[PDB]
């Protein structure tokens, strides 16, 4: 019972810490949709695909 | 232009910008814009960069175009006044500087709007802005300089 | 006149109409009427003769009267131009009925209100109207000409 | 002078005076003020005098005086006529004084308010009002004849 | 008159007036007198009166005479525009009211001092001075309004 708390606290951490990164991949671009991106920050790194 | 104020306990404490797409509103600030289609949009809280929602619908967008690259340092316009600088901001005069001015666009001589005020309300004899721009590659910064209290 | 619209998100997507004692909206638009008085009165729901409880205050009441039977075909005059016609409203040209034009009144050249217009978009070569009708005997029926998109 | 008057739906109902110190508001009529600087007042009761708590910043408060006690006997100038006595009140000529016009202050040549009417509405052909009063040395005194009706 | 500007790393940042048989200086500022025999002056402090040791000698005595009770509401020569009220100062417009000029005296009619103004910045659409006085028979009474940043 103390492990399974262990691995439930350090997954909604990790997550937590990479949806902040998600959050923070795509506000630098959001705000300019005219702005190209590049395809490393696209797929590899962030999640998001080429619109508009 | 189209810049719809906001609104608290009757005066005015900032200013709502729209461009192409999306509607801006400064953090600083608290109240509801006058604009009751801007009221039913879900303006959500970000980092300094100040990401809000624009979720008009198709009837009203583009009501101008944000300035691209390729920024000289010539003139440029301003409600108070003009500007003429690139890197920093110019040191503009008194009376612009007081208080509930943030959120006024600084357009361009083509009505490209460049930068959105946030701060710097007086430096002394030369006051300098705290706003955000595009630096080269249309990235959106934050330029702040020392002492920039909230304006 | 006396017709007070009904907006949905800032925009006018139907208009609701005051007869003698009760007021009248259709309830397949949605929305708040933007007269204070009007919305602190209560709606109850009906079939699509589309009725709302006539709660009114004193000093508004008897604004427009109904007209009962023994309607001429004649010539009746309409917010967009002209409806000359009995048993059906006129099928007017196309441009006119276009989207939240719902719950506009029919007139006479008394001012008596002898329809009330719900449906009837777009009907081929002219767009006939799907309205609410008092009878032959003062009996309020709805008469909707097939494949009549609503509103 | 600026007293802003009571609203009820849509309807006025009594005027509610400002005056330096602490504004005034007749508990025995009701309503909410329309003006959004005086909404933000804190509605706390108080006596049989049907007085509102003066919450109002002090900046636009003292812009209208208000006149002592030991007032002479003669002319007072009434929003709708004309007050002569000092004891008693004067008789106003008929027809003035219906419902829901109550609170009116009444005022000197010098400008200064002197009273705050609550009543008189019908009281024969010589009118009287009930009024409140300063009588000697600045007590707040309550005066209403006999027969006395709300206004 | 006869005022001296206290001199503070360049700028003017308050006034040290003397009044006949005792010299003045505010206490919520600092820096160094304009004058080379005031520089014997002995500076302490003292309570919220604003206290000063006036120990010039009598080469520079009966500069500015004093003035008694029994102070008219009339007109009285302040340094920027007019006072025209006893219990409280007269509500100044804007732009009076800056910073740094504490200590400045307000005149008579006859060329008296009565009162030495300390504070109020700003209280919104007029301004109230924090200003001292004399009661009823020569007392010194320090009086303040509320809200009042020194200035």
């Amino acid at each position: 019972c103390t492990c399974v708390a262990i691995i439930m606290v350090s997954c909604v951490t990790s997550v937590w810490l990479l949806c902040r990164t998600r959050n923070l991949c795509i506000t630098p671009y959001k705000l300019a949709p005219n702005a190209q991106v590049p395809i490393l920050l696209a797929l590899l790194c962030c999640i998001k695909p080429t619109r508009a | 232009d189209k810049t719809f104020p906001i609104m608290l306990n009757g005066q005015v404490n900032g200013y709502a910008c729209v461009v192409g797409g999306r509607v801006f509103k400064p953090l600083h600030v608290e109240g509801r814009i006058d604009n009751e289609q801007l009221a039913a949009i879900k303006l959500k809280k970000a980092s300094i960069y100040d990401l809000e929602y624009g979720d008009v619908p198709q009837c009203m967008k583009s009501d101008t175009l944000q300035y691209t690259s390729d920024k000289p340092p010539g003139f440029y316009n301003w409600h108070h006044g003009a500007v003429q600088y690139e890197n920093n901001r110019f040191t503009v005069p008194r009376g612009v500087g007081g208080k509930g001015d943030s959120g006024r666009p600084i357009l361009d001589n083509k009505g490209r709007v460049v930068a959105i005020v946030l701060g710097g309300v007086n430096e002394g004899s030369r006051t300098a802005l705290s706003v955000v721009t595009w630096n080269q590659k249309g990235v959106t910064v934050k330029d702040t300089p020392e002492g920039s209290e909230p304006w």
